[PDB]
């Protein structure tokens, strides 16, 4: 039962962890669109 | 204070040399009989390897000793591992939730690598 | 038992996420160190 | 894996849109013997089995029966009226010598919530130190990156 409850609590935390690297590359990925699309529209 | 098997308050603890634990000494007998070694540390351990007042205050109406208390303490052993064995399965399948979106979430993460890099690599040949 | 183990997996993700931004950097140091260059040479032409 | 924690001061918004993207992603991969038998058919029935209503009630000018019944009564109330005689005896000092190794109980517990507290918040100091050190190095990595993108076009 324990044993068990450490590997969720494990994921879970490392789960929404991994989940905030998404929300940052994002919206980095984002930038470089705007960036170059307006560069390589001048 | 309390046995390391079952969760009592021992009435002769017994303590292990190879992990130091106090057990009660009925369980930690039964344990080396079934398989000789130490429960937690799984260690070797025999019963000439283990080294051996409370008080509770038995109730003004204490009949009810046959019928109302041991009804309630099997009632209680019966209600709790059922719920236990109830805790148990979802826990496993709730382990299987959070692997698989964890590989889910992996798999964002290598194609946002991708993803990005290259973005970012476009800027750099853009000026070119 | 869950810090003690966000320490283990975060610790190794930063050199990662550094190694990949000093490569990131050195590559945009050379576009710096070639453009001016071509700066560079127009004088020469003067 | 690297997401800071400390150093990122990341919305609801956020969450709610990274957890759409690892949905679609999630969208896309989709011991004993007779014992236990009574004791779980027990529990999962829910019905405790009926013990012996019987000396609480009985009837006088019964028959054979009852002259069992009533037999029982008296010497249960022998054991009854010598059980509460022993424990009337010591009477509340037998009481309050358990009472004090609850308290000895209860404090051990306690102080092992301050070890795990102590433990814990330690952890969380050091990543602190680690996420603060990498976050200045982001930093000074971005402006860097800023810097290059606009030279480079003003070379050109």
């Amino acid at each position: 039962l324990d044993s068990l409850t450490k590997k969720l609590s494990t994921v879970m935390y490392e789960r929404d962890a991994a989940k905030l690297v998404a929300a940052q590359l994002l919206m980095e990925k984002n930038e470089d669109s705007k960036d170059l699309p307006k560069s390589s529209q001048q | 204070m309390l046995c390391a098997i079952s969760g009592k308050v021992p009435r002769r603890p017994v303590l292990s040399p190879k992990s130091r634990t106090i057990f009660e000494k009925s369980l930690l007998e039964q344990y080396v009989k079934d398989t000789g070694n130490d429960p937690i540390t799984n260690e070797p351990l025999s019963i000439e390897e283990i080294v051996e007042s409370a008080q509770q205050a038995s109730l003004t109406e204490s009949i009810p000793n046959l019928l109302t208390s041991l009804q309630n303490e099997w009632d209680a052993i019966m209600l709790e591992n059922f719920k236990l064995r109830s805790t148990l399965d979802s826990l496993t399948k709730k382990l299987s939730t959070v692997m698989y979106e964890r590989d889910a979430a992996k798999l964002v993460a290598a194609q946002l690598l991708m993803e990005k890099n290259e973005d970012s690599k476009d800027l750099p040949k853009s000026s070119q | 038992s869950t810090l003690c183990h966000h320490s283990l997996p975060a610790l190794i993700e930063g050199q990662r996420k550094y190694y990949a931004d000093y490569y990131a950097y050195r590559q945009e140091i050379r576009s710096l160190e070639g453009r001016r260059k071509r700066l560079q040479a127009m004088l020469n032409s003067s | 894996m690297d997401g800071l924690s400390f150093v990122d001061k990341i919305p609801d918004g956020y969450k709610n849109e990274i957890d759409q993207l690892v949905k679609k992603e999630f969208a896309n991969i989709k011991a004993d013997n007779s014992v236990s038998t009574l004791t779980n058919a027990l529990y999962t029935e829910y019905l405790k089995q009926r013990n012996n209503k019987k000396r609480r009630t009985p009837d006088f000018n019964d028959d054979d029966d009852t002259l069992f019944l009533e037999e029982y009564r008296r010497k249960y109330p022998r054991i009854d009226t010598s059980r509460y005689i022993p424990n009337e005896s010591s009477e509340v000092s037998l009481l309050g010598i358990v009472d004090s190794y609850l308290k000895h109980q209860e404090i051990v517990l306690d102080t092992l919530l301050p070890q795990t507290v102590s433990n814990q918040w330690r952890i969380n100091n050091d990543y602190i130190r680690q996420t603060c050190t990498i976050v200045e190095e982001m930093n000074i990595q971005q402006r860097k990156q800023i810097n290059d993108l606009e030279i480079y076009r003003k070379r050109l």
